[PDB]
RNA sequence: GUGGAAAGUGGCCCGAAACCCUUC
């Protein structure tokens, strides 16, 4: 699968890594700003109904990090038999701090091969103690509101498995529209390749709202105000688990506004052969 | 609608350094460099502007019609929100200006240029103050050492013992351009001229008052040398090969840029206007 | 007190007068011993303090003041021999140890060298100074 | 309770100090890159404020109704009674010393020092209404330092007491006598009746600082600052909002003996 | 159709007190 990538060069801090559905909210407000009111995601319904967004990590250089094939957590001891008998604790590096992996340690982090964890993670989840001021006098009020902070050459990217006509018609104009300060944003398109074996059961690469089909999956809970009235909790699968008993978990219509907000969660496959389960 | 995103890009020279604190130390994110957080720039840029319209509320009063039910004051004597003095918003100790409804804050000249919230209001700030991040002269200056910060010691001198006490400050080195930027949404095209004139007014309140921490004794005295007024109307995003305004750059003094060349800069953007 | 390895370390610096394209531990590993001999003799600071001000001012002239130190380097070179001539008895017997390093260094280093070339000497100039007290 | 400014009268400084100047740090105080002398604002503001409040300490007996919140104090000192408020015109333990700080707003709004140099403490903290720029060395002495003719010459003292004088010396490195320090000073103007009795209240302090010293060991020289003014001009809100290259400019002929241009304060002035 | 929308790490603070570059 020759799915292209979109690398977002930041210029400073982000609030959070955009969680693979908040982009589809932000894409929605972008195509609500441009193109009038009816070329918005109602018109892009059948176009994201065959093409996916599915966010992922920063890169820290050019090494495009990828989250985890979560089908190595059951039989991790079946993977690492080649190590010496002090391999447990490397499993704890590959279970508990199992966050993100290089591509070369992702084409073989699945397919039952001994991957290696990276450590050059471009995170500074720092605790910026912001504003304290009254217009006339003192104010004490240390309210924290922490944010994320990047490395010198790093940046988020995400993927796009779709036809390039639909990409350059909605999302690729929108990815330069996005560029309080934390919206620092420079867009640079790219292509990418993933080896991705046979498609029995494999990764979603997004946050996921499945169609009732649970296989080995971290649960998530995503809020989001999204023009005022607080969106519900909308239980999600986290970044990168394995629901491939024919997915296609549709986007969920909500209530609260004049026009409906409808939340992403539809996923796109990859290739994994998982051991058992 | 949206016909927007004006980019004011520039460089801010701290003639006597900055002390945007966090020994008090400057904000230092990931490389050891300092930086002006865009929060502090927007915040001081609204305190100066809000006190300007606090003085000038009773006389504008027809332009910006929602700023008429105020009759200046702070609501700290009568400890309640929504009191018609000028500004309520009791956060934890402070009292700032936020209009408590969207329909009012389409017209309050401070509030419609930095937004409104509270209960059932939700006005977006119409501006994006990017944090300024140490332009590439002083980055390469920093690589060979050059001591980008400066530990500065003050004292509390007494008068009956004449004793003293160390109160170190560690401010940024006097003279450092910071790669300053401003992004502004240009919704409601009839508001826009007075709006960016008001933002330039608030920026012109700087260079004559303190940014950054323990001012009024030094530590402020910044200078905007902003180069490129740009525009991104509706075709920079659907396309972007060409067709955007680039204004004059070199020696644009902000106390002279405000109107003495601004209408010679406004009328090119009147050429697009849509 | 004073032993002949220390003027031979001075002689390594003076006969191996080239330190400019050498390792940054070749400076410090000798600069202790140099200053050790320079603190084996008296060498109190206040007559050396006239030299260091000429260094720091030319160091600021390095830090975006000019292209190089072309004419002002002579008075750096002159005032060493001036202090040698002024030094009498308990000083000229001793202060020549500080003198025998900076003249053969700055001889070819008045080749109008680069600011990155002179900085390797100014770091040695600073490097001698603290081990007077240590 | 209102700040409510319209104003910012500015004076463009030029403190050519004569007979030395020794402001100290960790030796003169240039921490930034262009090594130099400079006067760092706060050493001018604090030497203004302490001298002005020493004037107000002796002259409170006759104002005493004008600036009415001054009348809550005594001309004594809070040195014996070590409580942070005592009822005397000295309070506010900083770490071991004492400065004048009105711990309220409305008592600081009338106090003739604290309405011009700012309060602090519990809930109050008045903004200082004066802005004291860091006085950097002028372009003339910068050009006359690039060409040699060095500034900041050293100077050695001794402690030669009334014993056998084995006096341990101590260098000082003061600035050379004659140094235009390109000073600037801004005063925020609020609510005009609160105004004319402020800069006239301010300059007297500077006049006392013209008689006294600033910067270090001033009991043995090191002062004599000679504030030869340059601008005395005023920058109203009528052009911070609309900058038409206009301003209300006074005259900077030599100096004022005691407020000779008190009449020219109000030349084109309504605010 | 963005875990959102409004939110200066701020207010106050002299690097000050004293010291013959001089004796034997």
């Amino acid at each position: 699968p020759k799915f292209i990538a979109v690398k977002l060069i930041p210029k400073g801090p982000f609030r959070d890594i955009p969680r693979a559905d908040t982009l589809f909210g932000a894409i929605g407000n972008a195509i609500s700003a441009i193109h009038g009111q009816s070329a918005v995601e109602e018109l892009v319904d059948a176009f994201v109904g065959g093409a996916r967004i599915s966010s992922a990590f920063p890169y820290s250089g050019d090494t495009y990090y990828l989250p985890k094939p979560l089908s190595v957590e059951p039989a991790l001891e079946g993977i690492l038999t080649g190590l010496d008998e002090e391999e447990r604790y490397t499993t704890a590096k590959r279970l508990r701090k199992a966050k993100y992996l290089d591509l070369k340690n992702f084409e073989l982090a699945l397919r039952l091969r001994p991957f290696t964890i990276p450590e050059e993670i471009p995170y500074a989840r720092v605790d910026v103690p912001r504003v304290v001021l009254d217009r006339v006098t003192q104010d004490s009020s240390i309210y924290f509101w922490e944010e994320i902070r990047f490395r010198e050459k790093s940046g988020v990217y995400f993927l796009y498995s779709g036809p390039r006509e639909v990409f350059d018609g909605y999302i690729a104009p929108a990815m330069r529209f996005l560029g309080w300060g934390a919206g620092l944003f420079e867009v640079e398109f790219h292509e990418m390749k993933i080896d991705a074996p046979g498609s029995e059961y494999s990764v979603t690469l997004s946050n996921a709202l499945p169609t009732k089909t649970p296989v080995l999956w971290r649960l998530l809970r995503k809020g989001g105000w999204s023009f005022g009235r607080r969106k519900p909790r909308m239980t999600f699968i986290a970044e990168g688990s394995i629901v491939k008993n024919d997915p296609g978990g549709m986007e969920r219509l909500e209530l609260g506004l004049s026009h409906e907000v409808y939340v992403y969660g539809l996923t796109f496959p990859l290739g994994v052969e998982l051991p058992e389960g | 609608r949206f016909y927007g995103k004006i980019v004011i890009k520039g460089k801010i020279k701290a003639v006597t350094g900055l002390h945007i604190g966090s020994n008090p130390v400057i904000k230092d994110p990931h490389t050891g460099l300092p930086y002006i957080p865009g929060s502090s720039l927007k915040g001081r840029l609204r305190s100066l502007f809000e006190i300007l319209v606090n003085s000038r509320l009773g006389e504008w009063r027809e332009k910006y019609p929602s700023l008429a039910n105020y009759s200046p004051g702070s609501c700290r004597p009568d400890n309640q929100e929504n009191c018609g003095k000028f500004f309520n918003r009791k956060i934890n100790r402070g009292w700032i200006h936020v209009c408590p409804d969207y329909e009012t804050a389409l017209a309050c000249p401070v509030c419609r240029l930095f937004g409104a919230s509270g209960k059932e209001s939700n006005f977006p700030s119409r501006i994006i103050v990017r944090d300024a991040f140490l332009t590439k002269e002083w980055e390469e200056k920093w690589r060979a050492g050059e001591a980008i910060t400066e530990a500065k010691i003050e004292v509390g001198i007494d008068r009956v013992t004449s004793q003293a006490n160390p109160r170190t400050n560690e401010r940024v080195v006097a003279g450092a351009e910071f790669e300053f930027e401003i992004i502004y949404n240009v919704e409601n095209t009839t508001h826009w001229r007075d709006d960016i004139k008001n933002l330039l007014t608030a920026m012109a309140l700087l260079e004559d008052s303190y940014l950054g921490g323990s001012g009024s004794r030094g530590y402020g005295k910044v200078k905007f040398i902003f180069d490129s007024f740009e525009f991104r109307p509706l075709d920079y995003y659907r396309t972007g090969k060409d067709e955007d305004i680039v204004s004059i750059d070199a020696r644009e003094k902000s106390v002279s840029d405000i109107l003495s060349g601004f209408d010679s800069l406004f009328s090119e953007v009147e050429g697009k206007l849509e | 007190q004073w032993e002949a390895i220390q003027p031979y370390f001075d002689n390594v610096v003076r006969e191996a007068k080239n330190f400019l394209e050498w390792s940054p531990n070749k400076r410090l590993a000798n600069a202790v011993t140099v200053a050790a001999y320079l603190t084996s003799q008296g060498l109190k600071t206040n007559q050396v303090r006239k030299i260091l001000d000429m260094a720091r001012t030319t160091e600021l002239k390095v830090k975006r003041g000019e292209g190089d130190i072309k004419d002002d380097l002579v008075k750096m070179r002159y005032l060493l021999a001036y202090t040698v001539g002024k030094a009498t008895g308990q000083s000229k017997y001793s202060l020549d140890a500080f003198h025998r390093i900076l003249d053969p260094m700055l001889e070819v280093l008045m080749g109008s060298p680069k600011k990155e070339n002179f900085e390797k000497f100014y770091d040695f100039l600073q490097a001698v100074v603290a081990y007077h007290k240590f």
